[PDB]
Formats: structure tokens, C-alpha cells, sequence
């Protein structure tokens, strides 16, 4: 019985209250297909989980003959490595590594830092980084003057303890951007998007698969359009895991099957 | 040792094959030595190894891997098949050289798929691809799943669209969209470059093929008249990867190295050097 850790991140994971008798509301997409819901505990009552990643998890479970219980990551973070001398990963990365989770099913970015310590599947989703702003705000993209030499006038940020924070921390020529951002990063994507609507933050630098969905439903918000870096999401497993090979074979089969395309239709596109 | 037999395949700009420099006996500049086995005739298996020089996006990858993972290699070009197709449960192409242990890795425009992944190990993908669509600018298509491809005769006139047959694109469409496949056979193109001219001259409305190749061709098209769809509409998304023998001791360090190259900008520079063109 695999312990799945995930995180709140629409459209990949929606998190909604249960009904009164502890079951999940039955629901269909506007195209007439069942929305598959699973119970998921976390920061600590049961809740309803569904979305792109949940359908993937359900599809993987039936294909590979295992059962699961899903919980939301405690600290609500994706995972970076931090000094304690020892080092330790926070977020879902930390939970996977300590055995609190057997598998991360989330929009978890594949990068070299994490892959030193865990096994990723082949990507189940290819995407990139982009910039969300509130319509009214106008910028070139990643090379706008307001970004390449910041001030407190124009505040931009990302999520703390995320692949995006690592990406800016590791590259020597993003050094001024990083100093500006670390003093302004946010604890979650939603909080950063809400801070963009409220004008407290002027640019959010985050995963395009999330930002384009947010823009297409919250029409005060717009992305620039560019992807300035390309990256994929993968399933996270520990170095030993006997599920590694069959999980990625199933991801590959699902891309060639049109299945992933149906998921993209249902959840990601507008 | 850490000396490796490596197979590749000609497909610009990923692998470009040139005759040995004229003829100081050596490969110069951009290029690495690659040998090719050339048949004496088609009634025999006899041939001669011919010395050539290879360059390109994937060769530049091979060179960075060689230095970081610390290995040496003898590079040769595959002589039966292209990338890898299972013929009567038996593999040809680059995949075949790997599974039958003539080569321990395969480097080139080799697409990662499930069937291959059961008999070879694949590195992480280092360039993105999938099935894309190319049209002349002005034409209105979402992608492969457009109803305009799926039920062609719901539109008058019906669209003229095809692919090059006998490869992965045809096989994928046959499995997913059987009527589409039946319909477009009458529009088979015999190569990429004939399909491009049929597009630019009005004989074809759409060409369906490998996204990485189509993006390359669009970015360099004279007149900038040919366009592909946005990567959000690519079908069956996957990537080129490096194939290794099953259970290979190189897979972990090849994977970490490619992820280092992506994360630190080096892959982006290679894309600008070889793949990005004058259009868009
Ligand atoms: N890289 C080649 C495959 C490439 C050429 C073929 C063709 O000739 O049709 N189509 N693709 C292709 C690429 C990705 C996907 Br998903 C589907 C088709 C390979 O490795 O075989």
C-alpha cells in the first residue's frame, strides 16, 4: 500500500472539503466524463483530491496492481536542500527521502539537484517557466529592465523552496534577480497569485502549466507568453523502488495512447 | 574499459555526415571521426569500412558527455535500418545495434518510446519532440486531434494532409485514429523535403511529423511561410534520448550530466547553435 504525497496545485491537484458523510461529491466534466476523486488527509482532516495528477495516479494504480493512500505534504513545499554539517531536504523531497512517502505524485520538476537523490519517471508533462502579471502591468518578459535590475518599485518573486528558487539560486548570471527574489518569495503558488491580483506583487515567475491555466480563468491576470526555460514534471520515487521501471513505461504508453492528451484536454487547456 | 562502441545515424542538424577533409586524412574543426560500412553491391553482405566525419547537435552532446562522464568512444553509423523498428520481433536500426551488443549506446535523433524502452535503457530526454503539424501561414489547425483531421469529410473541401509513411508517425496515427490513417494514405509524401515543397506550392494543406524536425524546418524556411503549432498542442509528447544497453553502468552518470547541461544553460547554447533559425 503505497503512501502517496502530493501538494495543492491547480489544475494538477484540486483539494476540496468532503461531504457530510465523509464521501466526495460526484461530478462530471462539461464534456460528460466522470471526475475521479480520492480521499486525501492533510494540514488534519480528510478532504477530496482530484485533477490531472490524480487521474494519472488512478491510471498508474490499475495498470501496475497497487493500492494507495494520499496525503498532502506537511510543510506545503515542493522541496529544496538546506543546511542543518549535514544537509536535509524540506518539502515532498524530504518526505520521500525519510520514508514518510513512497512516491511523489505532483507537478514535481525534474532537475539535477533532486535527481542526485531520487529516481524520476520519464516526464509525464513537458512545460516551462513564464511570468504571470496583472493585466495593466506590461513587461517584455524575462529581460525587461524592471527585472534585469530590480528595485522596490517593481516586486517580482517565486515560491520558496521550489525548483524555481533553486534555478535562480544556482546560476551566476541570475545573481541580482535572485537577491531581489529571496526577500519576496511566497510560501505557495496560490498566495503568490492572490498577491498579484491584490497588487502587492507585480510579477510571479512560475510553471507555465499552472500560470496559463490561472490566466485563462482569472482574466485580470495575463502571462507574457514566452517560456524562458523548459522543464518537465516527473513521478518521484526513492533510489531503490521496484516501481521505477514500470511507472515510466506506463507514462510512455500513456503519451502514445492519447491518454495524456485527454488529461491535457480535460484539465490543462482553455 | 571506459572505451565505448557507439552507433549514430545521419539526420541534419542532429548528425551531419561529411567526407573526410580533402584529404589530410583527418577530421577537422567541428567534427569527430565516424566510420561507415559501405556494401560492395546489394547481392552481398561484403563491404568496406569508410572513414567519415560527423558533426551536429547530437555530436556536440556526445562530446560534452565524453568529457564529463570521462569515456572514449569509437563512433560508427548504422547500416541497416534507421532509428529502430521491430521487424518480425527482430530490431534493425540504431536500437538493433544496441540490443544485439554491437554498440553500448546510441546517439542521434532517437525518440524515446515504450516498445524500445522494454529492450534498451534511455537517458533523460535532451530535446523535446512529439507529433506536430506544419501548415502555410494563414491555415487554422490546433493539432493532430483537430476534428478537421479526425473526420476529414465533415468539411468541404476536405483537407489534404499527410506524413512520410513507414515510420513512427504513421504507426502512431494508425493505432489512435484509424479513419484518419485510412484517409491520409492518398497523401503520403516520400520525404520531408518533398512534403515541404508540396506545402509551399499548394499541393498539400498540412504535413504531420516529428515536432523537433518540423520546428527546425520552419525556423529556416525561406520566406518564413511555414508554421507549426504551439508546443502545448504537440501530440504524444516525448523527447530524443540516448539509448544504452539494458542495465548499463553509464545510465546514472549520463542522466545526471544531461540534467546538468539543461539546468546550467549549456543545452540552450547548443540549441541556439544548431536548431534555432532565422524565422520567429
Ligand atoms: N525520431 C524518429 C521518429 C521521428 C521520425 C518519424 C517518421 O519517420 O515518421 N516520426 N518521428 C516521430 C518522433 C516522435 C513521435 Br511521439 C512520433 C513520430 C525515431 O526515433 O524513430
Amino acid at each position: 500500500r503505497l503512501k502517496i504525497v502530493t501538494i495543492h496545485q491547480e489544475p494538477f491537484v484540486y483539494v476540496k472539503p468532503t461531504m457530510s458523510d465523509g464521501t466526495c461529491k460526484e461530478e462530471f466534466t462539461v464534456n460528460g466524463d466522470p471526475v475521479k476523486k480520492v480521499i486525501c488527509t492533510g494540514p488534519t482532516v480528510p478532504q477530496c483530491c482530484y485533477g490531472f495528477c490524480i487521474d494519472l495516479l488512478i491510471k498508474l494504480a490499475r495498470t501496475m496492481n497497487f493500492t494507495y493512500e494520499v496525503h498532502l505534504v506537511a510543510d506545503g513545499k515542493f522541496g529544496t536542500q538546506e543546511r542543518v554539517n549535514k544537509k536535509e531536504w524540506n518539502g515532498m523531497m524530504g518526505e520521500l527521502l525519510s520514508g514518510q512517502a513512497d512516491m511523489i505524485v505532483a507537478p514535481l520538476t525534474i532537475n539535477n539537484e533532486r535527481a542526485q537523490y531520487i529516481e524520476f519517471s520519464k516526464p509525464f508533462k513537458y512545460q516551462g517557466l513564464t511570468i504571470l502579471v496583472k493585466k495593466g502591468t506590461r513587461i517584455t518578459g524575462i529581460n525587461d529592465p524592471r527585472l534585469r535590475n530590480p528595485s522596490d518599485k517593481f516586486i517580482y518573486a517565486t515560491v520558496k523552496q521550489s525548483s524555481v528558487d533553486i534555478y535562480f539560486r544556482r546560476q551566476v548570471e541570475l545573481s541580482t534577480m535572485y537577491r531581489h527574489m529571496e526577500k519576496h518569495n511566497y510560501e505557495s503558488a496560490a498566495e503568490a497569485i492572490q498577491a498579484v491580483r491584490d497588487n502587492k506583487l507585480h510579477a510571479f515567475i512560475w510553471d507555465s502549466a499552472v500560470l496559463e491555466f490561472e490566466a485563462s480563468q482569472k482574466c485580470d491576470l495575463v502571462t507574457t507568453g514566452e517560456l524562458f526555460f523548459r522543464s518537465g514534471f516527473g513521478i518521484g520515487m526513492r533510489k531503490d523502488s521496484p516501481w521505477k521501471q514500470n511507472v515510466s513505461l506506463s507514462i510512455l504508453k500513456s503519451h502514445e495512447n492519447g491518454f495524456m492528451e485527454d488529461l491535457d484536454k480535460t484539465w490543462v487547456r482553455y | 574499459d571506459n572505451h565505448l562502441s557507439i552507433v549514430t545515424l545521419e539526420e541534419a542538424p542532429f548528425v551531419i555526415v561529411e567526407d573526410i577533409d580533402p584529404l589530410t586524412e583527418t577530421c577537422v574543426r567541428n567534427t569527430v571521426p565516424c566510420r561507415k560500412f559501405v556494401k560492395i553491391n546489394n547481392s552481398t553482405n561484403e563491404g568496406m569500412n569508410v572513414k567519415k566525419c560527423c558533426k551536429g547537435f547530437c555530436i556536440d552532446i556526445l562530446k560534452k558527455l565524453s568529457r564529463t562522464v570521462k569515456f572514449t568512444y569509437d563512433l560508427y553509423l548504422v547500416t541497416n535500418g534507421k532509428h529502430g523498428k521491430k521487424v518480425n520481433n527482430v530490431w534493425n536500426g540504431m536500437i538493433g545495434e544496441v540490443v544485439y551488443q554491437r554498440a553500448v549506446m546510441a546517439v542521434g535523433s532517437l525518440t524515446i518510446n515504450e516498445e524500445r524502452s522494454e529492450v534498451v535503457d534511455f537517458s533523460v530526454p535532451f530535446v523535446e519532440t512529439g507529433i506536430s503539424v506544419m501548415v502555410s501561414r494563414g491555415t487554422q489547425v490546433t493539432g493532430l486531434s483537430d476534428k478537421k483531421f479526425q473526420r476529414p469529410h465533415d468539411y468541404s473541401p476536405p483537407f489534404r494532409f499527410g506524413t512520410v509513411p513507414n515510420g513512427s508517425t504513421e504507426r502512431n496515427i494508425r493505432n489512435n485514429y484509424p479513419y484518419m490513417h485510412q484517409y491520409m494514405t492518398r497523401f503520403n509524401q516520400r520525404g520531408v523535403e518533398d512534403a515541404l515543397v508540396s506545402l509551399k506550392t499548394g499541393k498539400l494543406d498540412a504535413f504531420i511529423y516529428d515536432a523537433a524536425v518540423l520546428n527546425y524546418k520552419a525556423g529556416r524556411d525561406e520566406g518564413c511561410k511555414l508554421v507549426t503549432i504551439g508546443s502545448g498542442y504537440i501530440f504524444a509528447t516525448t523527447g530524443y534520448g540516448i539509448a544504452l544497453q539494458k542495465g548499463s553502468p553509464w545510465k546514472r552518470q549520463i542522466d545526471l550530466a544531461l540534467l546538468q547541461f539543461v539546468g546550467d544553460g549549456e543545452m540552450e547554447e547548443l540549441e541556439t547553435l544548431w536548431l534555432t533559425g532565422i524565422c520567429h
